[PDB]
């Protein structure tokens, strides 16, 4: 009875297809049958459900990956600062120390990824791009040493962000690239952490992000597009950095994200009528601490003083029972292969689900053994709150750069 | 001559006579590597020769063919894609042959971002969208919810004003899968950019169409969200018949979506000085309790927040 997903009344949450089968309901029923097999395994094997986060297996997988990867990772040869970030953030969440020599080696590698005209590329000598720029700055802030902060060329990073800024408020992902909401979040994230925000760098950006909120309440990658969890996280997190959350309809956004939690699986889907996926444990659930903060700022008196506005227990049960690989690492759903991307965002979502905080109120929900408790993560940057304060404090001692 | 990356007679660039003059440039990962990928011989060979042509900026036919192999090894390498577009213009390459190439690689890797951006650049360069709606319909025939394919479809339709047949295409895909949210989004995208929803006959047609889809598949959330989305702009309380018509469908086509929509109607009624305020508030709070405790327990914190919000706004 302690587990919400195993209660007999939970069987009522299975899909009701109204006797009208389409590709969407057939695929949803397939996932629910597989997820029910996982939930029933304890009753079938005659064991007490013992939800354990396999920290040791996760740590071994991560420490090896931080050094070396097989040719199976050739598809991430233009995403190596992302691998630094996903692995260091997973280790930070697991409270696993980063040795000083390993930290120096990461700094030296990200220096090779930095472009002479600002920003970082997906690997040594690659052209800069806002996504590896975001990942590299987050990785360097997780390290948080004077050496790590000194890697960033702030003067050139500012020049680079301006070269991507468009008159409509949006940002290109890279020179000769395209625009989407992620670019605005990448730019707002690195610019606020390094204290390089000039008065007009984000002119029109909040209004451009608001044009991406659609009829569903969520946000699409560009205006006109379907609401999607990853882009909605990017949109709202960028507006929180800019202090412009009121540009969105926060009530239609709140109703949309809460609707993305799956009644049966407990995890989150990325879009309406799509499948559950472990990485949306961060992208979707991470929106509720952002909305709580945004609504608290407006003086909302109806907010909870102990829980986020999602079923924290059901999300932890989905991550712990369905998203762990027995050999270490986490995954989208049972039957999928592990990867560092899902390891990072399943653990980030698990940490959001465990820790509520607002004003002077703090309340934890740790499903399973007490050792499952993770270190907290900041919902805007998705690095430890201590690392955000340490980096912001460090760069606030430097002036905002001038122009060449 | 040409050699496909996956052909059985593919040879490494270090064994090709027409490449003997250039020295490969190895990747510098530092003396203490991190996140180091142990590349296969084939991958390492292509990229050592790619780094060589990129460093000297060789704008040649052999460099152009080399970018095809580098892309096929890692289609997310945006630096290789940038150099391929520099070579397409410098060498005056036939862009219809490049359209045939991008068609084939998108068919292979339809979820890669770079391939779709490259296709958009070719369409912009040629100023020719004549193959796009048919090509995108082929990708959507394999995965009807591919986010990049829908984004490219919206870009082609807006940029080239190809609005005339999209509502018919939307109707076709809703018949195939009425739960496809990407198609309900495309429906909103077409109507909002052509007639708009301020036209009464269009809004009435859309709400009547959506209510029929709800009657046929009551637990399909997309139709409920579309009904809500097109009426929430003016406010749900501005449509007084909506409440009684949903209460009529409740005893045989009920769901947590119908009950939630009733709370949304009552919330807007309370904000707009409705008749029988105490009765409307009591009905709204009773439904919040039913949703939190039985019909939609996964959203218990949301429904408890809504219930507390209604009490706060009334007091
Ligand atoms: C994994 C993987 N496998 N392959 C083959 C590749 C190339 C990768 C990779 O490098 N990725 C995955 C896609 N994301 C897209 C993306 N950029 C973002 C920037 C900031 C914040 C979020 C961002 N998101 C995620 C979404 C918002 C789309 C959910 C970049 C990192
Ligand atoms: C561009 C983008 C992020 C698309 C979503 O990817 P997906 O269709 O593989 O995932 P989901 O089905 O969860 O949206
Ligand atoms: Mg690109
Ligand atoms: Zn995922």
């Amino acid at each position: 009875e302690p587990l919400y997903s195993l209660r007999p009344e939970h069987a009522r949450e299975r899909l009701q297809d109204d006797s009208v089968e389409t590709v969407t309901s057939i695929e949803q029923a397939k996932v629910e049958e597989k997820i029910q097999e996982v939930f029933s395994s304890y009753k079938f094997n005659h064991l007490v459900p013992r939800l354990v986060l396999q920290r040791e297996k996760h740590f071994h997988y991560l420490k090896r990956g931080l050094r070396q990867l097989t040719d199976a990772y050739e598809c991430l040869d233009a995403s190596r600062p992302w691998l630094c970030y996903w692995i260091l953030h997973s280790l930070e969440l697991l409270d696993e120390p980063i040795p000083q020599i390993v930290a120096t080696d990461v700094c030296q590698f990200l220096e090779l990824c930095q472009s002479p005209d600002g920003g970082f590329g997906g690997g040594p000598g690659q052209y800069p791009h806002l996504a590896p720029t975001y990942a590299a700055v987050n990785a360097l802030c997780i390290i948080g040493t004077e050496e790590a902060y000194n890697v960033i060329n702030r003067e050139k990073l500012l020049q680079y962000l301006y070269s991507l800024k468009q008159p409509d408020g949006s940002f290109l992902m890279h020179v000769g690239g395209e625009v989407d909401v992620r670019s605005a979040y990448c730019a707002a994230s690195v610019a606020s952490l390094t204290n390089i925000i000039t008065p007009d760098l984000f002119e029109g950006t909040a209004e451009w992000i608001a044009r991406c909120q659609n009829w569903e309440g969520g946000i699409g990658g560009v205006p006109g597009m379907e609401a999607h969890g990853g882009y909605t996280f990017c949109g709202l997190a960028a507006l929180v950095i800019l202090k412009k959350e009121r540009s969105l309809n926060l009530k239609s956004l709140l109703q949309w994200v809460t609707s993305r939690q799956m009644r049966f699986e407990g995890g989150f889907q990325g879009r309406c009528n799509k499948l559950v996926d472990g990485c949306y444990s961060f992208w979707q659930a991470g929106l509720l601490p952002l909305l709580h903060r945004a609504l608290h700022a407006q003086g909302d008196p109806a907010l909870s003083m102990s829980h986020w506005m999602f079923h924290q227990q059901a999300l932890q049960e989905y991550i712990l029972m369905c998203c762990q690989c027995p050999a270490g690492g986490l995954l989208d759903k049972p039957g999928k292969s592990r990867d560092f991307y899902h390891t990072c965002y399943c653990l980030s979502g698990l940490s959001i689900a465990q820790h509520f905080g607002s004003g002077a109120m703090l309340h934890d929900v740790v499903m399973g053994v007490p050792e499952n408790v993770l270190q907290p993560t900041h919902p805007v940057y998705n690095i430890g709150p201590d690392k955000v304060i340490q980096a912001t404090t460090h760069f606030l001692q430097k002036p905002v750069p001038g122009f060449e | 001559g040409f050699l496909s990356l996956d052909s059985p007679t593919y040879v490494l660039y270090r064994d090709r006579a027409e490449w003997a003059d250039i020295d490969p440039v190895p990747q510098n990962d530092g003396p203490s590597p991190v996140v180091q990928i142990i590349y296969s011989e084939k991958f390492r060979d292509v990229y050592d020769y790619f780094r060589a042509v990129l460093q000297r900026d060789e704008r040649s036919e052999r460099a152009f063919k080399l970018t095809r192999d580098a892309i096929e090894l890692n289609a997310a390498n945006y630096t290789v894609w940038h150099f391929r577009r520099v070579l397409l213009r410098s060498l005056q390459k036939d862009l219809q042959e490049e359209m045939n190439y991008i068609t084939a690689i998108i068919e292979e890797q339809p979820k890669n971002y770079q391939v779709w951006h490259h296709r958009r650049v070719l369409v912009e360069w040629l100023k020719d969208p004549s193959q796009e709606l048919e090509f995108i319909a082929d990708i959507l025939n394999q995965d009807a919810k591919n986010y990049h394919a829908w984004q490219h479809r919206q870009w082609v339709i807006q940029e080239f004003r190809l609005w005339d047949n999209e509502l018919q295409y939307v109707d076709q895909l809703l018949k195939e899968d009425v739960r496809n949210n990407s198609v309900w989004n495309q429906r909103h995208f077409v109507i909002s950019n052509t007639t708009g929803y301020s036209d009464r006959a269009v809004l009435e047609r859309e709400v009547q169409y959506t209510l029929e889809m709800i009657k046929l598949v009551p637990h399909n959330e997309s139709a409920w969200n579309y009904l809500k989305g097109i009426l929430q702009d003016r406010g749900l309380s501005r449509y007084p018949n909506l409440l009684n018509q949903l209460l009529d469908l409740q005893p045989s086509h009920s769901s947590p979506y119908l009950i939630a929509f009733l709370v949304d109607i009552y919330e807007d009624m309370l904000e707009n000085q409705c008749d029988n305020k105490e009765d409307i508030l009591n009905k709204a709070l009773e439904l919040c309790e039913i949703l939190a405790k039985e019909k939609d327990t996964i959203r218990k914190e949301y429904w408890r927040y809504i219930g507390r919000s209604l009490q706060s706004k009334h007091s």
